[PDB]
């Protein structure tokens, strides 16, 4: 595996160089828009940023070591975090806003609300941590590997662990490098940790919320969304 | 399924 | 200004140790549960009692006490079936392929098979299980994880940096326990990393299990109490 | 007004 050979600051470049871009949505101010219709956007938006995502995950250390199956199953589990910790991260310079897209800048407004009070908390603390996009960077891939972890073996398990701890290296270096003394260190990386447990949960709420909308036949769901919302349906 | 596909694919 | 702050280490430790609420039984009548009116009736009965002591420990816990009523309240809404999880997940470290809810009541993956969703919960209770064991939790390391859970489940919805600094004392409680056990500092930051990112899993096992909550009190097949439904309804 | 609202102060 080329992951467990590569250095800190070649780990970070790597993660950098694998960033997706930022889409545009099909927002128009001119034109009106209803709850379904914001639903819509959302969905096209997210749906276009999937295909991204994969292909981002692919060019993430370790990934690609693992089996198609065990790359599918990360993918299904994570990818309503994943997309929401980087809507968090674009609506860091934006208090009380949530930057879906450029163009796209929603407010408290719009019932549901619960989920975006739950993302405008979480930019918020993005924003006093004044999280870098190298961390950043680093807690998006830890997401993806660690979302979906938990047969025959499957010694996949310790691979994806040996990964995880290689990020957790990273992180570690970054915060050294930035000056922080152990204990900042040991602190900071804790309450980046602990962010993910709660863009898991607001991924759990969100996927309740997808599902209620597509018995509720309002919102077309592209192929892809249907499937990877599926996977979570228990 | 297409999650499949597009990780297949290259 | 808060006490939890003052507090050395070790008696941060001590304090979460001496809070810890007591393992309850289950009813003494045999018949290892396979329906769900069975399974569900024993498991309710149970949570409900642990949520009493789950309460009075929350308050002995250093700095919950300086919250709010209300921001109490919210954190323990918030967490409860997190904190009764992590429980039941540390019970059942030594024993592999089951879950000890209550010493006289050790259930494995086969009798969640006759129950619709649980057999999934039961698959990542065990496996959370399993990788606490691989890694060799201690207790002291257990009870902080605990306390994390209780205060960071809920932070997010001026005193937040209270909590926030009472946060970092327990993290800083973590890696000081890690360094009395003889650890090195790329151990303990590598062990610290893992033990939080089992709170992910945790977080998820919560949610999966509120809905298997929601369902069966839409089934009317078990009596839910009061304190339970005002818990369960909470994240309604 | 909520049990828990009642067990938190006893
Ligand atoms: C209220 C919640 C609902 C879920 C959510 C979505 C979302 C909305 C509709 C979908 O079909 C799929 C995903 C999201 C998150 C990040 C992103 O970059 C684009 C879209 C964000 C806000
Ligand atoms: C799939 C299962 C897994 C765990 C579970 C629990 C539970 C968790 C930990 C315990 O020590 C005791 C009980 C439960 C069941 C019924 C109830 O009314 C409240 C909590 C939720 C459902």
């Amino acid at each position: 595996s080329l992951a467990l050979s590569l250095t800190a600051d070649q780990m970070v470049s790597a993660l950098l160089d694998a960033e997706p871009p930022i889409l545009y949505s099909e927002y128009d101010p001119t034109r009106p828009f209803s709850e379904a219709s914001m639903m819509g956007l959302l969905t096209n938006l997210a749906d276009r940023e999937l295909v991204h995502m994969i292909n981002w995950a692919k060019r993430v250390p370790g990934f690609v070591d693992l089996t198609l199956h065990d790359q599918v199953h990360l993918l299904e589990c994570a990818w309503l975090e994943i997309l929401m910790i980087g809507l968090v991260w674009r609506s860091m310079e934006h208090p009380g806003k949530l930057l879906f897209a450029p163009n796209l800048l929603l407010d408290r407004n719009q019932g549901m609300v619960e989920i975006f009070d739950m993302l405008l908390a979480t930019s918020s603390r993005f924003r006093m941590m004044n999280l870098q996009g190298e961390e950043f960077v680093c807690l998006k891939s830890i997401i993806l590997l660690n979302s979906g972890v938990y047969l025959k073996s499957l010694e996949e398990k310790d691979h994806i662990h040996r990964v995880l701890d290689k990020i957790t290296d990273t992180l570690i270096h970054l915060m050294a490098k930035a000056g922080l003394t152990l204990q900042q260190q040991h602190q900071r990386l804790a309450q980046l940790l602990l962010i993910l447990s709660h863009i898991r949960h607001m991924s759990n709420k969100g996927m309740e919320h997808l599902y209620s909308m597509k018995c509720k036949n309002v919102v077309p769901l592209s192929d892809l969304l249907l499937e990877m919302l599926d996977a979570h349906r228990l | 399924k297409i999650l499949h596909r597009l990780l297949q694919d290259s």
